[PDB]
RNA sequence: UGGAGAGUUUGAUCCUGGCUCAGGGUGAACGCUGGCGGCGUGCCUAAGACAUGCAAGUCGUGCGGGCCGCGGGGUUUUACUCCGUGGUCAGCGGCGGACGGGUGAGUAACGCGUGGGUGACCUACCCGGAAGAGGGGGACAACCCGGGGAAACUCGGGCUAAUCCCCCAUGUGGACCCGCCCCUUGGGGUGUGUCCAAAGGGCUUUGCCCGCUUCCGGAUGGGCCCGCGUCCCAUCAGCUAGUUGGUGGGGUAAUGGCCCACCAAGGCGACGACGGGUAGCCGGUCUGAGAGGAUGGCCGGCCACAGGGGCACUGAGACACGGGCCCCACUCCUACGGGAGGCAGCAGUUAGGAAUCUUCCGCAAUGGGCGCAAGCCUGACGGAGCGACGCCGCUUGGAGGAAGAAGCCCUUCGGGGUGUAAACUCCUGAACCCGGGACGAAACCCCCGACGAGGGGACUGACGGUACCGGGGUAAUAGCGCCGGCCAACUCCGUGCCAGCAGCC
């Protein structure tokens, strides 16, 4: 499956807060906090050299990782950006995002990429028209979705749609905490995506 | 429909009219001519005609008519493999003991009826050969009446049944003095005397595929008696011991010699569904039937006979060789393949990767498997799995278990000799007022081998006794044979030379001939004494001339002395693996090279 | 015979058909004397059929015989309204 | 192990019988003809040329002569009637062969 | 000739098994080799890590 | 809109070159794991051999018949014909068996791709036009009789139908010779002569419909031909008698040495000829930044064989998979004389090997063959099963829960580690349960109206009661390779040139 296991263990692994578990691996405890260093039996072992490889692979890697979606598929879309004119670096970055699942989280609805994907498969999705559960299903030229029917009612629905009702999203994500509904605009673009990384690093890494 | 099935078996033995019973009755069963034997049954049944039973169906009337079935063993032996017929008590509702009016019954038959004596199934006496002259029929009836008077039946008594039969199809019967003909009363002496095995007029399918086989197309054959439900998958099924199972295909009953998938099964009869589950695999132990609801079904029931012939690989020098299967791999494939059909066979794993403890039933039983191995193309030695001297400081701590074999005080002095001569300590000879008398001789696995053979030659079949162990000993201090008249071994590979085998020829007997070119370790006759030697010759030397002539001399030489197997195997004692082949049978010592033998002996101390 | 019949295009459980012409010899899918309109009975597209009326006719001209279901499809099309 | 179709065969029997028979026919008579022309019996040679022409086509009818079968047949025929009958002898009943 | 890998073994003349082939420098002519479990030849008993090659299913850690 | 380099031959240096390695791809196998599904997907070796069960028939609007049922007598009954008819079974008479299904042995070739060619052609089941359809005869099966054989089959006699065969009219034509004019290698009109046309059937019937003959024609499908392009070895040099061509000549739908007689003898070759080795060509496909490598099954197209070898008739069309004659090997049967078999078709067997499924349901959809239609035939197809054999999607879980367990790992024993990892709370909610349930299909047919246009009616899906939707509903599988450098990933112990690992170093 889409990986599983002690992941704030990864919090430690890569560093750049893999708080990513969603909340506390996000506040006072998870490499992002606590022994911030690379975990392991030798995590506190003064590192060594970074093969230009260590480099590219590293970036490519945590990158893919923090999104909970197949390495294969990943590379796939990549290609797409590659075989679909336009700095594939960008195009892809975008594609990365535009994924349903990706979005499931992206819009506060979800608090972690994982719970996000989860819900996605589990229903409570409001595709433009009733719904879809493919924590994959891209997000066509910015569409609408949200706490589907019989969903606007689950305790966690609450936790979320509820504690939520506040903050704003990005320049490509339309947050309507109202009738719990999110709507996409257009290709997110470099800038509007915090999440530090680069691109080149990773694509070259691929080059063959 | 199940209240008309009548499946019975026609016990037998060393003689005299196997089937005979099953066959001939055709009248009845068949078109016209010819053959009418075989009969029936089976494949390579020339020299003899045992093993490979099944089944005796045919919708033959008589008329009478029907009963029905007419669908039971039907099984001789001369068993080989000791029991086998066991799969008969798991269906048959009566036995057809076919004795001879010339001498009566044979010890060989003193089992087929015994193993089921504690029944259960009123045997059906059948005196044959009465068509001849010398063969009192009234006297035989009296003798066959004491077979129970001392063992009970109890309702036998009857034991009536009580037939004589006749060559020209009498058969009597009934009994005396010409039946008809004889193809109109025998039927009555069965039906009217045969009941309808308690079958479940309804419920699920309870067919216990006792036996089982396979065909180069007709897949695997079920083979067994239906206990409940029947019968047209699929409609999966269920197996015993394990799940059993997915589903099923068809089912070829026993209409006489097929093959033909029973249009509709139910019970009583001895149907054998197929197709489901592809005959994968087969174990006359489970109890196929409906989908659970619910296990289980009996019985096992019994197969553990005795005997043991260690197996190995002809890792000798002569190459290479028999056909294409001499290594271990090829052999193994055969071993397991036998642990399927065989019911009286017990394959065991020893120490030597090239050794096996083939535990069969009778001394001859193991032969059937060996004889069939050659014709298939696979040379192997016999037995020959020895024991281990432990444990361990030490001197052979094996076990010791003896058992009398009545007796009939006509062997009390013929059996006490061997045992007493082989250390066979008679821990106790439980006697009785009847006439026989048990004799438990704590014998070890070292003094038990081959014993089964000679034993059957002492009491003449009428003598059974097994063992096991009482406590690991140390072998004592004496050798348990070790056989008399040392075995003549060779001194190298080459060929038999008249001038070589001529010299030392009066020093006993010879095996091979000429130019017979054997090798080292291979035996070529027995010594006039107990000592062993390793002569040689080819050479036969020497040629030639001139000069000159003309006289004289022209030594000849006698030939085997050859055989049997069967007549050479039991000849061993220490380590003379009877290397057999799909067209030949040799016998060499565990150590070919002479000087090599001394390495292991090496005696004290 | 020279006929206008269809072929199946799609996959597993999906069969649109090629409204085409060929000689009743080349497998329902064999090459085809020529392509002419397409149609799908499961529906989906609002555009579940395009049976070129003209070609229908022209071809039709000399002997063009059509599957029966063919003929009905084309007439429907409106290549068969004798007005 | 049974299949009606054999019919075919049997027919071949019938048909083939016939057709040959005829083919023979035209062959042989055409020949005979060729001969008359040869000897010089112009007149009769022609008559033949006739019965000929006739049967050739009769063949035409079915599957014995075909396409241009009968064609060459005739062409050959008449050209010959003439050539043969060209030892100075007059196209007597020059019917079958026009002016 | 080919290499008999796998720590422990057996197989006498009359022993099948097989070669997945594999040169094995340090002993010329070993242009191929066997593969534990092939028909006859069993597997590296009492083994633990890396086992597909030197074939041996995983142990129920019991 | 797209090309990354590392190892490796010294005491260290620079170079040529050899070899090693990375990644990419496959109708793979094997090791080890195996939860759902979807779709592509499935002998690439014995192209050996195969039990068995389906794989092509369909028409009484074609024809006589036999057997069967109904109704109806007939005749008193005797009898058993004859009718009407539902039919059944062949026989006969037509139209399909030449695609549809298989595989690639053979094949170095216009066989193939490609582009042209045909004054040397031919296509029945359809549309186009014009003309025709009027007398006479007759067969062999069916049946009965007769006979040989085990069978196979079967030889001799006797009568009968037809859209079968044959003769005679009528030619709009057509064919041929020959004749001419126009052309232009055997294309077009026509003139004198000769030869050839042709079946009915059924009904609301005097005509409505299936159909029939002659010819010009269309769409169509194919045939022969021709350019260029289509693999290695020259330690394969010299190759050639129908062989180079010519006269005429026979065959064929027509060419042509395709087969013949004569006659002249040239004809071929390094712009590689003769030979040998390899081989189904391609459209296309993996590959590579790239020209270029390789490959070319499952689609699709053209090509060849059908156990191997040969042939020919039936014919619009074959030398013909499930057709026929003859030899080789094979295999089976017998009364030994004598007969039957070819699954490189669907499923399926055994042998081979590393190896490759199912002896399924369904003709409801498409599709194809006979049918005036009703419909009949249809392991083409439509699915269906089974295989990690590939490709796509999906899951065994989310979330909060300690300076932080137990425990095992390291430990300079201070501590460090695996680890929020697990335990816990809420949670969601796969598998699995109840209810409903699909397009997929609308045509051929009813009724209207010229049976036509158009129109309204009628009927029918094995995938499935699954798919799907709804409500239900527990939290539910992980592993496999690597860890000296190339390369990313570190420590304890054993171990101590035994054991061993290696692509290289
Ligand atoms: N005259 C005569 N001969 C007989 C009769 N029964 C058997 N035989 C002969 O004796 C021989 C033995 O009979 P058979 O039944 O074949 O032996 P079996 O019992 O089947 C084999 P086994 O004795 O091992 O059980 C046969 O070859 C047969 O010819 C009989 O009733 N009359």
């Amino acid at each position: 499956g889409r990986y599983i296991g002690p992941v704030c263990r990864l919090c430690r692994r890569e560093g750049v807060k893999l708080y990513l578990k969603g909340e506390r691996c996000y506040s006072p405890k998870c490499a992002m906090e606590r022994r911030p260093y690379p975990p392991g039996q030798h995590g506190q072992k003064r590192a060594r050299r970074p093969s230009d490889y260590a480099v590219r692979l590293r970036e490519k890697q945590k990158l893919r990782r923090i999104y909970g979606i197949s390495e294969r598929q990943f590379r796939n879309l990549f290609e797409e950006a590659s075989k679909k004119k336009g700095v594939t670096g960008s195009v892809f970055l975008g594609l990365l995002e535009s994924r349903l699942d990706n979005v499931v989280y992206r819009l506060g609805f979800a608090v972690s990429r994982r719970q996000a994907r989860q819900l996605v498969r589990h229903g409570h999705i409001t595709v433009n028209g009733r719904r879809v559960d493919l924590p994959s299903y891209r997000v066509r030229p910015g569409d609408e979705i949200a706490v589907a029917e019989k969903s606007r009612n689950l305790e966690l629905i609450r936790q979320n749609l509820e504690a939520m009702k506040g903050r704003k999203v990005g320049p490509w994500l339309s947050l309507d905490v109202e009738g719990m509904k999110g709507k996409f605009l257009r290709l997110p673009d470099r800038e509007d995506l915090a999440l530090p990384v680069n691109e080149q690093l990773v694509i070259e890494f691929y080059s063959r | 429909m199940i209240e008309k099935l009548r499946n019975i078996a026609i016990i037998a033995h060393v003689d005299h009219g196997k089937t005979t019973l099953v066959d001939k009755l055709l009248q009845q069963s068949g078109t016209f001519d010819s053959r009418a034997e075989t009969q029936e049954r089976v494949m390579d049944s020339n020299d003899l005609e045992k093993e490979r039973g099944i089944t005796i169906l045919a919708k033959n009337t008589a008329a009478i008519k029907w009963d029905y079935r007419i669908n039971i063993v039907d099984t001789p032996g001369h068993a080989d493999f000791g029991g086998e017929v066991e799969r008969v008590m798991s269906m048959v509702d009566s036995v057809l003991l076919v004795v001879d009016a010339f001498d009566g019954p044979m010890p060989q038959t003193r089992f087929v009826t015994k193993k089921a004596f504690a029944y259960g199934l009123k045997p059906i006496v059948v005196i044959n050969k009465v068509d001849r002259p010398g063969a009192r029929p009234d006297w035989v009836v009296d003798q066959v009446f004491d077979l129970f008077v001392n063992l009970d039946a109890t309702d036998e008594q009857l034991d009536f049944a009580i037939v004589y039969a006749s060559a020209l199809n009498g058969i009597a019967g009934l009994d005396h003095e010409d039946m008809a003909e004889d193809m109109t009363p025998l039927y009555q002496a069965i039906v009217d005397h045969v009941p309808a095995p308690d079958v479940d007029l309804d419920g699920p399918f309870q067919m216990q595929i006792s036996q089982l086989d396979y065909n180069s197309y007709v897949g695997v054959i079920g083979i067994g008696r239906i206990k409940r439900g029947k019968v047209k998958p699929n409609q999966q099924v269920t197996i015993i011991d394990s799940e059993g199972k997915t589903r099923n295909a068809k089912v070829g009953k026993v209409l006489g010699h097929l093959g033909l998938e029973r249009i509709e099964t139910d019970l009583a009869e001895a149907g054998d569904i197929v197709a489901i589950t592809g005959l994968g695999e087969l174990n006359i132990s489970d109890t196929v039937c409906d989908t659970q609801n619910v296990e289980a079904l009996p019985a096992l029931s019994v197969d553990e006979p005795t005997v043991s012939m260690f197996f190995c690989v002809n890792t000798s020098p002569f190459c290479g060789k028999e056909g294409k299967f001499v290594t271990s791999r090829q052999i193994l494939d055969r071993l397991n393949k036998e642990l399927v059909h065989n019911v009286a066979l017990r394959v065991e794993e020893t120490e030597d990767a090239d050794a096996f403890r083939v535990s069969g039933r009778g001394e001859l039983h193991l032969s059937v498997l060996i004889e069939n191995m050659r014709r298939e193309g696979f040379e192997l030695a016999v037995s020959r799995p020895k024991v281990i001297f432990r444990e361990i400081d030490g001197r052979k701590q094996e076990p010791y278990e003896n058992v009398t074999l009545d007796v009939e005080e006509q062997h009390q002095g013929s059996v006490m000799q061997a045992l007493g001569e082989r250390k066979g300590d008679l821990k106790n000879m439980n006697p009785d007022g009847k006439g026989r008398v048990r004799l438990d001789y704590v014998i070890p696995s070292r003094g038990l081998i081959g014993f089964r053979s000679e034993f059957m030659t002492m009491t003449s079949g009428t003598g059974l006794l097994y063992s096991t162990f009482s406590h690991y000993d140390d072998v004592r201090p004496g050798e348990v044979g070790q056989r008399q008249n040392g075995v003549l071994i060779s001194n190298g590979q080459g060929k038999a030379v008249a001038f070589a085998l001529f010299g030392l020829q009066d020093r006993g007997k010879l095996f091979l001939g000429h130019g017979a070119e054997v090798y080292e370790g291979q035996i070529i006759g027995i010594h006039s004494r107990s000592n062993d030697l390793t002569v040689n010759c080819l050479t036969g030397k020497k040629l030639t001339n001139m000069r000159a002539s003309g006289a004289d001399e022209a030594v000849v030489l006698v030939p085997p002395i050859r055989m049997t197997l069967e007549q050479a195997l039991e000849f061993i004692d220490d380590d003379e693996l009877v290397e057999v082949t799909p067209t030949s049978i040799r016998i060499r010592k565990r150590h070919l090279t002479e000087n090599d033998r001394r390495r292991a002996n090496r005696a004290p101390k | 015979m020279v006929k206008i019949r269809l072929a199946r295009f799609g996959s597993k459980h999906n069969p649109h058909y090629r409204i085409v012409v060929t000689d009743a010899r080349r497998k329902r899918d064999g090459k085809y004397i020529e392509k002419i309109g397409y149609y799908d009975p499961r529906k989906t597209t609002p555009d579940w059929l395009k049976v070129d009326v003209e070609r229908a006719r022209y071809w039709l001209s000399v002997g063009a015989q059509p599957t029966d279901t063919a003929r009905r499809l084309l007439r429907q099309a409106g290549v068969f309204r004798q007005e | 192990r049974n299949l009606s179709a054999l019919k075919r065969h049997r027919q071949s029997l019938k048909r083939r019988l016939r057709n040959k028979a005829k083919k023979s026919a035209i062959k042989t008579l055409s020949k005979k003809a060729i001969q008359l022309a040869q000897e010089g019996k112009a007149e009769e040679a022609l008559k033949i040329m006739r019965k000929a022409e006739s049967l050739i086509d009769k063949a035409a009818k079915g599957s014995t002569l075909h396409k241009n079968a009968a064609a060459r047949r005739k062409s050959r025929l008449m050209r010959k009637v003439r050539q043969l009958l060209e030892a100075a002898g007059a196209p007597l009943i020059g019917g079958g062969l026009s002016a | 000739t080919a290499y008999i890998p796998g720590e422990g073994h057996n197989l006498q003349e009359h022993s099948v098994v097989l070669i997945r082939g594999g040169r094995v420098k340090d002993l010329p002519g070993v242009r191929y080799h066997i593969v534990r479990g092939v028909y006859d030849a069993a597997g590296v008993k009492d083994r633990k890590k890396s086992r597909s090659k030197y074939g041996t299913k995983k142990p129920k850690e019991a």
